[PDB]
């Protein structure tokens, strides 16, 4: 099964600064990676699909890039509401798997 | 409309049905098998087409028994359908040549 | 002839936008793609995006914040890159390059230096640098020209309209009080000067100015 | 010239047109998709040929929706064109055999 | 996306000596690598295409080799005019990417 590594587990940034979350797959998965945001006591919410596709309703601030084994979720100018845990998930091979998550700290 | 043209049309419609059904069934058969890649519908439809045309790039393919049985149905349906179009074209040329000869 | 022509410089105030141009000549094919590459001072080459003039579609580097919008005018064979809402992070040399659809950049433009600043444009003052009366000359003599008080970068300095290239050193500019300053050095056989004229030509793209200064021995 | 020979010739010319157009369009459809390899014209033409003949080595193939639609057009054009040549050959043999039988 | 690693960042050689620049791709890219030379204050200039193909106008002194993930740009008998930064670039997969560059020092 595909292992998704998210490191560092915690990312500290200053307000308005650009931030990048990392996701590395144990094997090549093309662009079959999706990102979710989960705030304290909230349910996961889809942010980006297929590595870089925008989801309607999500601030333009969010963007994704990468293909193969290395992926990145970026936030241009972070703000308080972005404080949460971020998870990547792959759908290239069965079974779907989740990364261990990265917390954004401001 | 002559038989060969009707049969050709019918074969096309049947092929499209087999491609859609094959795509649905391939995902059903492959999810649950560790390592399988033919597990989402959009790429499964693409897979069904490149299988029916006998191109077979190797980017996607079934690993389970049932997925492989589905693949064989897709293959046979594609070969038979395109083969029937060829047969219809031959019949058309044969008919035209007979005329050109006064028959 | 120059296949890709780009303007020398563009000064942009923070937050404003600018539209860079790239005029192409030479053979043109439906398979040509025009690329744009960004290079900050002292750093490497960064791919920005590409556009296919024959169809008008453009693709962009996903790894970086999108600052550009690419377009192309077929009738004038010109490609454009609109950079919007710029900050000092956007200050850099922006090259355009042509690819024949086969993967490599056959040719590059000279590049456009974009400076994002609130400061105002200022043409340079060109002063002569001739040896003092007590300087002993060897088989060679060194002359030069001082170019100070200009903004923004860059300036191009040539000697005798370019006919004089050997023995020429142009030093990197230094920034002080919102103004740049640099000098250029030229060395010619001591016997040829002043018999044979030596003049430096200073072009400042940002101000659309180009001046000449003949170097003659001191009074 | 009889119909089947003219149709065969026409099919060949049309196939060459589809290969060139398919090569151009495949690059147009694939650039912009991270990981795509069908992105330069020379290899895209090679890809179009091995697709039209249904060989499909797997060295190159489309990953996007539009690139895949282009691929399907190339596949169908190739199969139909070679199928039409077969039909023309059959018509030729049929005509010759009739003669050999005195008809 | 394909990462192109150029190490060392600086190469020191004596006059007339043969020199070799290294370029390693994060994944196999066949021979889809191209080399450019960029002198101080100059624009990039194509030196070698598809790993080893000569470009008309470039001194015979320049040659390239390699395939897969490891490539080399060589200069037989270096001279002053070769002082510049050298970059590799791949076109095997989208998007095209550049190596970080190696400076030649004499
Ligand atoms: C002629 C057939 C061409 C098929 C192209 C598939 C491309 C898949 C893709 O890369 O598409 C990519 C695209 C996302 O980028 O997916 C999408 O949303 C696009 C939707 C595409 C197709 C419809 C879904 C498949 C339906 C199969 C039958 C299922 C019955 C239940
Ligand atoms: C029969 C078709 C054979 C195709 C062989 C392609 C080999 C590509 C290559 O490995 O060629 C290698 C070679 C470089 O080594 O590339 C070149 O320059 C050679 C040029 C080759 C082909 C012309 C370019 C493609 C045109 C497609 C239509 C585009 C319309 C716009
Ligand atoms: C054509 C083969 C039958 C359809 C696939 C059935 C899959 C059942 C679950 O494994
Ligand atoms: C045959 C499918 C249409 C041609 C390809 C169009 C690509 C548009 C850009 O994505
Ligand atoms: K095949
Ligand atoms: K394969
Ligand atoms: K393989
Ligand atoms: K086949």
């Amino acid at each position: 099964d595909i292992l998704l590594t998210q490191s560092p587990a915690i990312l500290s940034v200053s307000p308005g600064e650009r931030v990048s979350f990392s996701c590395r797959a144990s094997q090549s998965i093309g662009t079959d990676i999706h990102w979710y945001q989960q705030r304290t006591n909230g349910s996961p919410r889809l942010l980006i699909k297929y590595a870089s596709e925008s989801i309607s309703g999500i601030p333009s601030r969010f963007s994704g890039s990468g293909s193969g084994t290395d992926f990145t979720l970026s936030i241009n100018s972070v703000e308080s509401e972005d404080i949460a845990n971020y998870y990547c998930q792959q759908s290239n091979r069965w079974p779907f798997t989740f990364g261990s998550g990265t917390k954004l700290e401001i | 409309s002559a038989l060969h043209w009707r049969a050709a049309g019918a074969a096309t419609v049947l092929l499209v049905i087999v491609l859609l059904a094959g795509s649905y069934l391939a995902v059903l058969a492959e999810r649950g098998a560790p390592g399988a890649q033919l597990i989402t519908y959009p790429r499964a439809l693409w897979w069904s087409v490149e299988t029916a045309t006998t191109v077979g790039y190797g980017d996607l393919y079934p690993v389970t028994l049932w997925g492989r049985c589905v693949a064989v149905v897709v293959m046979v349906a594609g070969i038979t359908s395109f083969g029937l179009v060829t047969a219809a074209l031959a019949t058309w040329f044969v008919g035209r040549e007979q005329e050109r000869r006064g028959h | 002839q120059v296949q890709l022509q780009q303007p020398g410089a563009e000064l942009v105030k923070p937050g404003a936008s600018v539209k860079l141009s790239c005029k192409a000549s030479g053979y043109t094919f439906t398979s040509d793609w025009i690329h744009w590459v960004k290079q900050r001072p002292g750093h490497g080459l960064e791919w920005i995006g590409e556009i296919i003039p024959s169809y008008g579609r453009a693709n962009y580097n996903e790894k970086i914040q999108k600052k550009a919008t690419l377009t192309a005018d077929k009738s004038s064979s010109t490609a454009f890159m609109q950079l919007s809402s710029l900050t000092s992070e956007d200050s850099a040399v922006y090259y355009c390059a042509r690819e024949r659809g086969d993967g490599y950049f056959a040719v590059w433009g000279a590049g456009t230096t974009v400076t994002v600043s609130s400061a105002k444009t200022t043409p340079p003052s060109v002063y002569p640098l001739a040896p003092g009366s007590a300087a002993q000359t060897n088989s060679m003599v060194t002359l030069g020209c001082l170019v100070k008080g200009y903004f923004p970068e860059p300036v191009t300095v040539t000697w005798n309209s370019g006919s004089l290239s050997s023995g020429v050193h142009t030093f990197p500019a230094v920034l002080q009080s919102d103004l740049y300053t640099l000098s250029s050095s030229v060395t010619v056989p001591s016997s040829s000067w002043p018999s044979e004229t030596v003049t430096c030509n200073v072009a400042h793209p940002a101000s659309s100015t180009k001046v000449d200064k003949k170097i003659v021995p001191r009074d």
